[PDB]
């Protein structure tokens, strides 16, 4: 562990004689690597489409001032906490890989209250769709402040609490290595968040399901079946597949393939939900043709 | 001005034929949809039958469905109305309307009793002598 | 376990690993 | 800034938060517009609403349900020509439709308003909920057995019982099956077009009946959830 | 008796199509032919007004082109500063669906209308500069459907009752009745000289009233279908009308015989409301297509087209000076427009 | 019933108003046209304005 078993091992120094190995004679004077670059290149590949596709999603949006609204505000939201995660991924990269440093520590705490937001914001997707049904529904329907306020200062008081227990305890060099229970702090609380949204994302699907035998034939069920998988990169659906799977050794079969299936689908989900939400959009394609009818018109 | 005349009509022996004409002027045929009102004595306006536009899709109220049928002609400018299996019952004055807008499918005010898009109508009387 | 978190850790725990793992494979080879 | 602008722009200010408190009330409030025949039951469903709270132009009834604030807006004084002013009711949260079950001879001049209201222009996104009223009375009339609705309809001749209904157990089968039939008569024409962008909610009224304003209530709902669901493109 | 009386009415009726085919010798778009064509107009929306709740039924532009007045189905009255877009006045309203609106030509009156027949008009310049009901007006049998002020104590008022009424304020009682009409009054155009004022109905037909004298003049059945807006021409010897056959209509008082038609293939949806510009070059009318077409009044060509509405276009209104138009939609935002070099 | 009242009065309107001269319609569309191009110049919309004095800026 680290680079202590040389400054603590003087006793230039002879042979130990209490290990089996290492004879007490004399005196003492690759496709791991293949795996995390494929997985590197294809993260960032994705985290970059990603990236893009939602800043022109953003840009778009924000452009039309007549789809402002809660639902579309919320939408905002989730893609700016995206964008966030996938910069502080870059800048993560870039920072630890090509010791108690200042920037070490500060990349580290923003990508991981970057994910925490990010993490959150999907549960306030789910917690808003769910709330639209049974809470909002013939009540007041605006609660920006408190999902935002949700969504923001309790990831960062997680993480501060989480900065201040790593400051006193360890505070061992770059707070990338993980000592004890400690990152617990950070994975205890969102995978729970995500559990909630799935359970959120299947109560949807129920409602999805009693409405439509009201209203009636399998085109029912052909609406339920697009409708579920146009919800499912929204909620992180893909995330409870592989989150019950604990720490596991690098050289391993199922960590190879659970690590390539998150760093596929964590990857193009903000493509995805782009897409979904803002080029497959009726408002949205509806104000870019009036936008452009009248553009041509006018020149 | 836009203006319907109707003609046929008269006594009619129970179980006949009977043809009934409307000439519409005033503004284009093919753009309005076309309904038949009755009005019995002692009784309002009731919708009988509707012809589009095209005469695709062409509908009769239950009283008289299968016993009646009308017909338009775009190039002649005219409605035509085949009555056949009469009854006593069917003596009334028969209106012919014409759809308040164009280019839709719903009529409105055409049973209105104040109603201005529609003819004089013909009395047709089913008696036996 | 957070797929980001759990590579990061494992990452780091490699190069910390892997560097004193070279180190001792350097040192020993002028020995042997 | 001038000391005039200055006072103008307080003035708007001040006008803007009370625009801002009318529109939180307002937003809290549905309303809903109520249509039928003269011989329909509707006069006893408003009076009703009206006593358990939960010229003259047009008649306005405010009750409250569930701590939710619903106003009901019914034709007073107007003329039976009703193309124009319908235009006016395009963003009503429903319109409560009663239809008179009891007159066989009306029922096609209810099927024809119900058809013009449902392919109405301005009408494509407006929800009707429909009141079967008077059931007792079309209980009663086909028990007597006087008048058949075989007559009036010869289609009732070929019909029969729906497998997903559920009558009330005291209930004679012929009169289950004629007001099943009407049911029917009314779900061919509202589902003849629409494309799903409007829904009918056929109920059948007691016109004595405490639920039917807790039934709107519901239906209001369903409604609502359903826009919620063509925002999100889930339906 | 009664056969008798229809074929007398009959045989005036094709007396006087006779007469007016014989005093109609030349088209009007025949001797237009010559003059310079308008062009393509292009205006842009200097001004956009929002805090409406529901859709904007009617407005009203005030004499000095500065304040105006907007009604919408929320229940609220709202005045608007066409300059700095700040809000006068915000009058609530006891009834919610207004139809109709107007504003007095000395600015200290505000009427307003709809369906609940009653005709509310509010004093502007209380002495606590709190506004408050100034009279109510009742009578009608049907929906209010437009209301013209006339001056500071006479009101016209046009319902839904084939009836139009004329009110005083100080009395609170009619004083002149119009009637003629078959179908629903939907819109009146008041005269510049205050005498005449012609009002089209649903049933094709536009008919012209003398305010003091109390009968019709002139009768004009030229429409298909139910006339929605009308508008008067500055001369105020002529007029047009915009029904749902997708056309507009002018006609002359004096000619008493339709002028020209505005129509094309490719509008095929109603007309909600016409108004003319201040010297009547251009006819601006708003239809069902969620925007507003400007036609040429001579050469009856599409001389511009006003889009940016997400809704349907209820009302339009022309300043007194021309400055810009006004154009309420059902979207809850009005939209003011106008031209640049 | 009122139908004959109704018809008589109808026969009276159309009579009244059958006796009244009507101008050539083509006097009435040069009229027309002359008032048209006397305020043609008077008209913001048909001849824009410049910004210095439009006070919509």
């Amino acid at each position: 562990v680290m680079t202590k078993e040389e400054q603590i091992f003087l006793l230039a120094v002879p042979c130990p004689d209490y290990i089996y190995d290492f004879n007490h004679k004399g005196h003492a004077y690759t496709r791991e690597r293949e795996v995390f670059d494929r997985l590197g290149m294809i993260y960032t590949v994705g985290y970059s489409v990603s990236l893009a596709s939602l800043t022109v999603a953003v840009l778009i949006l924000a452009y039309f001032r007549r789809l402002h609204c809660t639902r579309n505000y919320i939408h905002m939201h989730l893609f700016l906490s995206f964008m966030l995660r996938a910069v502080s991924i870059f800048v993560k990269d870039a920072v630890l890989y090509s010791a108690g440093y200042a920037g070490c520590r500060v990349a580290v705490t923003f990508f991981l209250y970057f994910l925490a937001t990010n993490y959150y914001w999907i549960l306030v997707e789910g917690l808003y769709l769910h709330s639209l049904i049974f809470m909002a529904f013939f009540s007041e329907k605006k609660y920006l402040w408190g999902f935002t306020v949700f969504g923001w200062g309790l990831p960062a008081v997680f993480v501060a609490v989480w900065v201040s227990v790593r400051a006193t305890l360890a505070n061992t060099g770059c707070w990338d290595l993980s000592s004890g229970n400690k990152k617990w702090i950070i994975q205890v609380p969102i995978l729970a968040s995500i559990v909630l949204n799935f359970i959120l994302f299947i109560n949807i699907v129920r409602v999805l399901a009693t409405k439509l035998r009201e209203t009636n034939t399998r085109q029912q069920y052909r609406k339920l079946l697009k409708s579920t998988l146009v919800l499912m990169p929204l909620f992180g659906v893909h995330y409870i597949v592989f989150m019950a799977t604990p720490y596991t050794e690098v050289s391993g079969t199922l960590w190879q393939v659970q690590m390539h299936y998150e760093m596929l689908f964590n990857s193009f989900q903000g493509f995805f939900v782009a897409i979904i939400y803002c080029f497959c959009n009726g408002e949205v394609q509806a104000e870019i043709k009036k936008s452009w009818s009248r553009w041509t018109l006018a020149l | 001005q836009v203006q319907l005349q109707e003609s046929g009509g008269g006594l009619v022996q129970p179980g006949g034929s009977l043809r009934l004409s409307c000439a519409a002027s005033g503004f284009t045929f093919s753009n309005y949809k076309m309904n038949w009102v009755r009005q019995a004595p002692g009784k309002g306006l009731e919708w009988v039958s509707d012809i589009s536009q095209s005469g695709a899709s062409i509908s009769y109220t239950g009283s008289v469905k299968g016993r009646f049928t009308i017909s338009r002609d775009n190039a002649k400018n005219t409605l035509y109305l085949q009555m056949n299996s009469l009854k006593p019952e069917d003596t009334a004055v028969y209106y012919c309307a014409r759809c308040p807008a164009p280019f839709t499918r719903d009529c409105f005010d055409v049973t209105s009793t104040t109603y201005a898009y529609r003819g004089q109508g013909t009395q047709v009387t089913v008696s036996s002598h | 376990a957070v797929a980001e978190i759990q590579l990061m850790h494992q990452r780091a725990k490699w190069i910390q690993d892997a560097r004193r793992r070279a180190f001792l494979h350097k040192l020993i080879a002028e020995i042997h | 800034l001038s000391a005039e602008d200055k006072a103008a722009v307080e003035r708007s200010k001040m006008i803007e938060k009370q625009l801002q408190k009318d529109k939180q009330v307002y937003r809290a409030t549905h309303r809903l517009l109520l249509l039928g025949a003269d011989n329909s039951g509707k006069s006893t469903i408003v009076k009703q609403m009206r006593i358990y709270h939960v010229t003259s132009g047009i008649f306005e009834t405010k009750f409250q349900v569930d701590k939710v604030n619903f106003h009901m807006f019914d034709v007073g004084a107007q003329r039976d020509e009703r193309r124009k002013w319908i235009q006016c009711f395009n963003d009503v949260t429903a319109i409560i439709f009663v239809v008179d079950s009891s007159d066989y001879n009306r029922l096609q001049e209810a099927l024809n308003d119900f058809k013009s209201i449902w392919n109405n222009r301005w009408l494509r996104t407006i929800s009707v909920i429909l009141f079967l009223n008077k059931q007792d009375l079309l209980a009663e009339k086909v028990l007597a057995g006087k008048s058949k609705i075989e007559d009036y309809f010869p289609e009732f001749a070929r019909y029969t019982t729906p497998e997903d209904a559920t009558p009330e157990p005291g209930e004679d089968p012929r009169v289950t099956r004629a007001k099943y039939f009407i049911r029917d008569e009314f779900l061919r024409i509202s589902t003849a077009s629409g494309d799903g962008r409007h829904y009918c909610y056929p109920h059948f009224t007691c016109s004595v009946d405490t639920e039917n304003a807790r039934r709107i209530f519901n239906d209001c709902r369903d409604i609502i959830q359903r826009m919620h669901l063509r925002q999100y493109e889930l339906l | 008796e009664l056969d008798q009386l229809r074929q007398e009415a009959e045989q005036l009726k094709n007396q006087i199509r006779d007469a007016r085919k014989a005093c109609a010798d030349a088209t009007l778009s025949q001797i237009t032919n010559n003059i310079d064509p308008v062009g393509r107009i292009q205006m842009r929306t200097r001004r956009t007004l929002r805090g409406h709740l529901a859709k904007i039924y009617a407005m009203h532009w005030g004499t000095d082109s500065r304040l105006l007045v907007s009604a919408s189905q929320d229940g609220k009255l709202i005045i608007w500063d066409s300059y700095t877009t700040n809000k006068v006045h915000a009058i609530p309203l006891r009834s919610s669906w207004v139809m109709t609106c107007a504003y007095a030509p000395s600015g200290n009156y505000v009427a307003c209308g709809g369906l609940d027949n009653i005709c509310s008009i509010y004093n502007l310049k209380t002495r606590e500069g709190n506004v408050r009901v100034s009279r109510e007006l009742a009578g009608h049998t049907g929906y209010l459907s437009c209301c013209r002020f006339l001056d500071d104590n006479q009101i016209v008022t046009s319902s839904g009752d084939t009836t139009c009424a004329l009110w005083d304020i100080e009395t609170g009682q009619q004083t002149t009745t119009f009637t003629g009409h078959t179908g629903d009054v939907m819109s009146l155009s008041l005269a510049p000289d205050t005498r005449l004022f012609v009002s089209g109905a649903c049933d094709a037909s536009a008919k012209l009233w003398d305010v003091r004298e109390g009968m019709c003049r002139q009768t004009f059945t030229g429409h298909e279908s139910d006339i929605n807006a009308i508008c008067f021409f500055p001369n105020g010897n002529a007029f047009a009308t915009g029904s749902d056959d997708a056309t507009c209509r002018l006609f002359d008082l004096r000619a008493d015989q339709e002028l020209m038609t505005y129509s094309h293939d490719n509008i095929i949806c109603g007309i909600t409301s016409v108004s003319f510009s201040k010297s009547g070059r251009l006819l601006l009318a708003g239809y069902d297509d969620f925007n507003c077409n400007v036609w040429d009044a001579l050469k009856a060509d599409r001389a511009g087209v006003l889009a940016g509405h997400d809704n349907r276009v209820s009302c339009l209104g022309v300043t007194d000076d021309g400055m810009a138009v006004a154009t309420g939609s059902w979207d809850s935002f009005l939209k003011i427009w106008n031209g640049s070099s | 019933t009122a139908s004959i009242a109704q018809a008589r009065k109808l026969v009276e309107q159309l009579k009244m108003e059958a006796n009244i001269d009507r101008i050539k319609v083509s006097k009435a569309a040069a009229d027309l046209m002359a008032y048209c191009e006397a305020h043609a110049k008077e008209d913001p919309l048909l001849t824009p304005v410049p910004a210095s004095e439009n006070p919509f800026r």
